[PDB]
């Protein structure tokens, strides 16, 4: 009777909800994944940074340590040819 | 029925909530794995700056004992 058709009516509003709403979460999981995403390819980028800064840095320190200790041996020997006494 | 209808927004509330959450779980073990990969990476630099520094101060006190030396000689 009436009820019986007013139920069927919110029976068809209800199935109509469902499908607006998987589909508009469906939405709102795929932009949150994407976030996600590119969140940790950020976190990745900024460790390489640094581990890049400080590869760099320790290629430096290598460097200028290598020249003192070049021109400390090379003064060193011409020090001792320069004492030859006979 | 109108409790039936219900439940059922309800289930769908439920089902992204724990697939949100499978999900996160999942960024936060990369992120940890990415964050270990990395602090290995630095651990062993940090070896590297510590044995130059020690390499520096070696090479100071021979370059000490030479022109010691030096001045000593003549
Ligand atoms: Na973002
Ligand atoms: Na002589
Ligand atoms: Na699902
Ligand atoms: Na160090």
């Amino acid at each position: 009777g009436s009820h019986m058709a007013q139920m069927e009516e919110e029976r068809r509003e209800h199935v109509a909800k469902m499908k607006k709403m998987e589909m508009e979460m469906e939405q709102v999981f795929e932009m949150k994944v994407k976030e996600k995403v590119q969140k940790l390819k950020d976190s990745e980028a900024e460790l390489q940074r640094r581990h890049e800064q400080m590869k760099k840095n320790l290629e430096a320190q290598h460097k200028e340590l290598e020249e003192k200790r070049r021109q400390f041996e090379d003064e060193k020997a011409n020090w001792e040819a320069q004492q030859r006494i006979l | 029925g109108s409790h039936m209808w219900q439940r059922e927004e309800e289930e769908l509330k439920q089902r992204f909530m724990q697939r949100v959450k499978e999900k996160e779980a999942t960024f936060k073990e990369a992120e940890k794995e990415l964050q270990d990969k990395f602090e290995h990476l630095k651990m062993i630099q940090q070896e590297e700056i510590r044995k130059l520094e020690e390499e520096k101060k070696q090479l100071e006190g021979e370059i000490i004992d030479f022109y010691k030396m030096k001045a000593a000689s003549e």
